[PDB]
Protein backbone atom coordinates (compact mmCIF):
# COMPACT_ATOMS: atom_id res chain seq x y z
CA UNK A 1 0.00 0.00 0.00
CA UNK A 2 2.50 2.82 -1.25
CA UNK A 3 -0.16 5.59 -2.15
CA UNK A 4 -0.60 3.72 -5.62
CA UNK A 5 3.32 3.83 -6.72
CA UNK A 6 4.21 0.37 -8.00
CA UNK A 7 7.70 -0.92 -7.11
CA UNK A 8 7.10 -5.41 -8.28
CA UNK A 9 9.61 -4.81 -10.74
CA UNK A 10 12.45 -3.87 -8.30
CA UNK A 11 11.46 -5.72 -5.14
CA UNK A 12 12.64 -9.09 -4.83
CA UNK A 13 10.65 -11.99 -6.82
CA UNK A 14 10.38 -14.97 -3.94
CA UNK A 15 9.82 -17.30 -6.74
CA UNK A 16 13.26 -17.20 -8.15
CA UNK A 17 16.12 -19.48 -6.17
CA UNK A 18 18.18 -16.26 -6.19
CA UNK A 19 15.69 -13.06 -4.51
CA UNK A 20 16.62 -10.95 -7.58
CA UNK A 21 14.09 -8.39 -8.83
CA UNK A 22 12.64 -8.40 -12.53
CA UNK A 23 15.30 -5.83 -13.39
CA UNK A 24 17.79 -7.19 -11.43
CA UNK A 25 17.83 -10.61 -13.24
CA UNK A 26 17.17 -8.34 -16.76
CA UNK A 27 21.05 -6.91 -15.99
CA UNK A 28 22.13 -10.01 -14.82
CA UNK A 29 21.08 -11.65 -18.45
CA UNK A 30 22.38 -8.57 -20.62
CA UNK A 31 26.34 -8.57 -18.91
CA UNK A 32 28.01 -12.18 -19.80
CA UNK A 33 30.69 -12.84 -17.54
CA UNK A 34 34.03 -15.43 -18.17
CA UNK A 35 33.91 -17.65 -14.86
CA UNK A 36 34.17 -16.63 -11.44
CA UNK A 37 35.46 -19.43 -9.80
CA UNK A 38 33.01 -21.93 -9.54
CA UNK A 39 35.04 -24.38 -8.29
CA UNK A 40 36.55 -25.48 -10.94
CA UNK A 41 36.50 -29.98 -10.76
CA UNK A 42 38.52 -30.48 -14.13
CA UNK B 1 43.46 -16.97 14.70
CA UNK B 2 47.22 -15.15 15.43
CA UNK B 3 49.41 -16.79 17.08
CA UNK B 4 49.05 -15.70 20.79
CA UNK B 5 45.55 -16.71 20.81
CA UNK B 6 45.98 -20.35 19.63
CA UNK B 7 48.62 -22.37 17.60
CA UNK B 8 45.40 -23.89 15.95
CA UNK B 9 44.99 -23.48 12.23
CA UNK B 10 43.14 -24.38 9.07
CA UNK B 11 44.06 -25.42 6.06
CA UNK B 12 41.62 -23.95 2.49
CA UNK B 13 43.16 -25.75 -0.90
CA UNK B 14 41.55 -23.47 -3.67
CA UNK B 15 39.67 -24.39 -6.43
CA UNK B 16 39.79 -27.74 -5.39
CA UNK B 17 37.52 -30.62 -5.11
CA UNK B 18 37.68 -32.27 -1.55
CA UNK B 19 38.21 -35.37 -3.12
CA UNK B 20 41.31 -34.47 -4.88
CA UNK B 21 43.23 -34.67 -1.67
CA UNK B 22 42.63 -38.25 -0.68
CA UNK B 23 43.64 -38.51 -5.00
CA UNK B 24 46.92 -36.74 -3.56
CA UNK B 25 54.49 -30.13 -3.30
CA UNK B 26 54.05 -29.54 0.56
CA UNK B 27 55.35 -31.88 2.74
CA UNK B 28 53.30 -32.08 5.48
CA UNK B 29 50.02 -34.40 5.05
CA UNK B 30 49.07 -34.81 8.71
CA UNK B 31 45.74 -32.65 7.67
CA UNK B 32 44.80 -35.92 5.56
CA UNK B 33 43.40 -37.46 8.09
CA UNK B 34 40.29 -34.79 8.01
CA UNK B 35 36.87 -36.42 9.15
CA UNK B 36 36.19 -32.50 9.40
CA UNK B 37 36.54 -31.20 5.46
CA UNK B 38 34.50 -29.07 4.10
CA UNK B 39 33.92 -28.44 0.70
CA UNK B 40 33.42 -24.45 -0.33
CA UNK B 41 33.33 -22.35 -3.42
CA UNK B 42 36.19 -21.40 -2.77
CA UNK B 43 37.61 -25.09 -2.38
C1 LIG C 1 2.42 -3.70 -10.20
O1 LIG C 1 3.03 -3.91 -11.55
C2 LIG C 1 2.98 -5.31 -12.00
C3 LIG C 1 3.47 -5.36 -13.41
O2 LIG C 1 4.63 -4.58 -13.53
C4 LIG C 1 1.56 -5.89 -11.93
O3 LIG C 1 1.64 -7.30 -12.15
C5 LIG C 1 0.76 -7.66 -13.23
O4 LIG C 1 -0.65 -7.91 -12.76
C6 LIG C 1 -1.53 -8.35 -13.85
C7 LIG C 1 -2.83 -8.80 -13.26
O5 LIG C 1 -2.64 -9.12 -11.91
C8 LIG C 1 -0.94 -9.51 -14.67
O6 LIG C 1 -1.75 -9.71 -15.84
C9 LIG C 1 0.47 -9.24 -15.10
O7 LIG C 1 1.01 -10.44 -15.72
C10 LIG C 1 1.32 -8.88 -13.95
N1 LIG C 1 2.71 -8.58 -14.42
C11 LIG C 1 3.84 -9.27 -13.79
C12 LIG C 1 5.27 -8.99 -14.26
O8 LIG C 1 3.64 -10.05 -12.92
C13 LIG C 1 0.92 -5.66 -10.59
O9 LIG C 1 -0.48 -6.04 -10.68
C14 LIG C 1 1.00 -4.25 -10.13
N2 LIG C 1 0.54 -4.20 -8.71
C15 LIG C 1 -0.73 -3.55 -8.39
C16 LIG C 1 -1.21 -3.49 -6.93
O10 LIG C 1 -1.39 -3.07 -9.25
C1 LIG D 1 48.53 -11.23 22.07
O1 LIG D 1 49.80 -10.78 21.39
C2 LIG D 1 50.40 -9.68 22.16
C3 LIG D 1 51.69 -9.26 21.51
O2 LIG D 1 51.66 -7.88 21.27
C4 LIG D 1 50.67 -10.06 23.62
O3 LIG D 1 51.05 -8.88 24.34
C5 LIG D 1 49.48 -10.68 24.30
O4 LIG D 1 49.91 -11.25 25.57
C6 LIG D 1 48.86 -11.75 23.47
N1 LIG D 1 47.64 -12.30 24.15
C7 LIG D 1 47.78 -13.53 24.94
C8 LIG D 1 46.56 -14.13 25.66
O5 LIG D 1 48.84 -14.06 25.03
C1 LIG E 1 33.57 -33.05 -6.34
O1 LIG E 1 33.63 -34.54 -6.58
C2 LIG E 1 32.36 -35.27 -6.51
C3 LIG E 1 32.63 -36.55 -7.24
O2 LIG E 1 33.98 -36.57 -7.61
C4 LIG E 1 31.23 -34.50 -7.19
O3 LIG E 1 30.00 -35.20 -6.97
C5 LIG E 1 31.12 -33.11 -6.65
O4 LIG E 1 29.98 -32.43 -7.25
C6 LIG E 1 32.34 -32.30 -6.85
N1 LIG E 1 32.19 -31.09 -5.98
C7 LIG E 1 31.70 -29.80 -6.46
C8 LIG E 1 31.59 -28.62 -5.48
O5 LIG E 1 31.39 -29.64 -7.60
Amino acid sequence: DFGGFNFSQILPDPSKPSKRSFIEDLLFNKVTLADAGFIKQY
Amino acid sequence: PGTNTSNQVAVLYQGVNCTEVPVATPTWRVYSTGSNVFQTRAG
